[PDB]
C-alpha cells in the first residue's frame, strides 16, 4: 500500500471515543473493558497484523494493550491542559501516572501532533512492543510494515513543509515518547495487578504476570 | 477470549 | 556548539570500561553492577549537556536510566556471543528467566542490525537523557545526538530512506530496553523484600526512586 | 545521597 493509503486505512479503521457509565477505579475499568473490544477490531484492520499468525496476534495484543489505551486518552486530553479525558462524561484531575500521563499530553500539544501522526504511532506500537518478546519471517514481516510506517511518518512530515533535519528530529521526538508510554503502562500494570477487573481485562493482566 | 475475538 | 564528529569523538572516549565478575548468581550480578554504576555516573558527567542541567536533574537522569544503561551495555557485549549474554567476560551466562529471554532477543535484533559502537554511544546517551525528561535544553541536545546518528548512517553510505528507517528500528529498541529495565526494577525489589542477595548501598539508593 | 556524592 502507498503512505496516502496507508493513513486512510488507519484513519477510518480508528475505533470511536467511548462514554463512561474504588469507584473511580471501577469506572475506569469499565471503561477500558469495552474499549478493548473496539482495540481488537481496530488492530485487525492495522495493515499487516491479519497477516501475522493467530498466536502472535494475542501476543502484540496483550502487550500493548495498556500502551494503546494511553496513548489515546493522551491524545484526547491534548486540547484540555492539567486534565485528563478518560471520556467525553470523564474528565479527571489533580497519582505520579497521572502526572506522567498529563506531562505526554502536554509533549503533543507541544509538538502539535496530528491525527494522521498518532494512528501512525499507535500501529506502531501495537507492533513493535511485542516484536521480540523457528520462527523468523513473521518477525521479518512486522520489521518491514514497521518500516512502512516509518515511511509513512516521514511522507506527512514532509507533505506539510518540514525540513530533512526537522523530519528526522520529529520523527526521533515522537518515537522517543512511546519509551515513556511503554513506561507508563508498565507502571500501570504494576498498579491494576496490585475494584472489580472483567475477564478480558484480568487475560491482559495475567500476560504480564 | 482474546483468541475468540 | 559540538559538530557530529566531535560528538561522537567524545562519546566513545567516555565510554565505560568492561568489568570483570568477583568470583550466589544474583550476588555476582549485584556486585557487578554496583562497580558499573561508579563507572557510569562518571561516564555521565562526561556525556555532553549534561554537566548543565541541575545537579537535582542529574540525579534523576540517573535514577530513571542506570538499569537501561547497564542492559544496554550487556546487550551490547553480547552481541556476538548470539544464545548467551556477557556481563563480563569471566560472567557468560546461558523470575528472571523472562527478562533473560528479552535481552537476548535485543541482542539478537543488534547483531542483526549490525548495530556500529558510534551508534551505540548515541543511543545510550540518548537513554541517559531521554529516560526521565518527562518525569528545552535537554531536547536540542536530544535534537543534536539525532542529528548526530544521521550523520554516521550517512557517512556509510546509507539512504535518506535507509536513515529514516534506521533511525526509527534503532529508537523502537528503547522502547524493549525500558520495558526490560520496568521488570527488572520490580524484580530487584522483590529480592530486596524477601532479603535474598543483598544489594549494595548505591544500588538500594537507585532502588527507592521507583 | 550516595549519587549526590559521586557527582
Ligand atoms: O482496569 C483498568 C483501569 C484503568 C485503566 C486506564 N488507566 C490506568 C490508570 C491507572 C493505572 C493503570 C491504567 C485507562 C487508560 C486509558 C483508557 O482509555 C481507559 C482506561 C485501564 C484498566
Ligand atoms: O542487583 C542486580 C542484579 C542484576 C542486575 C542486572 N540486570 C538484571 C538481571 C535480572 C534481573 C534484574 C536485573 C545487570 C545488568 C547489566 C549489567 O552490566 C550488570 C547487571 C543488576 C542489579
Amino acid at each position: 500500500l502507498t503512505a496516502d493509503q496507508m493513513v486512510s486505512a488507519l484513519l477510518d479503521a480508528e475505533p470511536p471515543i467511548l462514554y463512561s457509565e474504588a469507584s473511580m477505579m471501577g469506572l475506569l475499568t469499565n471503561l477500558a473493558d469495552r474499549e478493548l473490544v473496539h482495540m481488537i477490531n481496530w488492530a485487525k484492520r492495522v495493515p499487516g497484523f491479519v497477516d501475522l499468525t493467530l498466536h502472535d496476534q494475542v501476543h502484540l495484543l496483550e502487550c500493548a494493550w495498556l500502551e494503546i489505551l494511553m496513548i489515546g486518552l493522551v491524545w484526547r486530553s491534548m486540547e484540555h491542559p492539567g486534565k485528563l479525558l478518560f471520556a467525553p462524561n470523564l474528565l479527571l484531575d489533580r497519582v505520579e501516572i497521572f502526572d506522567m500521563l498529563l506531562a505526554t499530553s502536554s509533549r503533543f500539544r507541544m509538538m502539535n501532533l496530528q491525527g494522521e501522526e498518532f494512528v501512525c504511532l499507535k500501529s506502531i506500537i501495537l507492533l513493535n512492543s511485542g516484536v521480540y518478546t523457528k520462527s523468523l519471517e513473521e518477525k521479518d514481516h512486522i520489521h518491514r510494515v514497521l518500516d512502512k510506517i516509518t515511511d509513512t511518518l516521514i511522507h506527512l512530515m514532509a507533505k506539510a513543509g518540514l525540513t530533512l533535519q526537522q523530519q528526522h528530529q520529529r520523527l526521533a521526538q515522537l518515537l522517543l515518547i512511546l519509551s515513556h508510554i511503554r513506561h507508563m503502562s508498565n507502571k500501570g500494570m504494576e498498579h491494576l495487578y496490585s475494584v472489580p477487573l472483567s475477564d478480558l481485562l484480568l487475560e491482559m493482566l495475567d500476560a504480564h504476570r | 477470549i482474546l483468541h475468540r475475538l
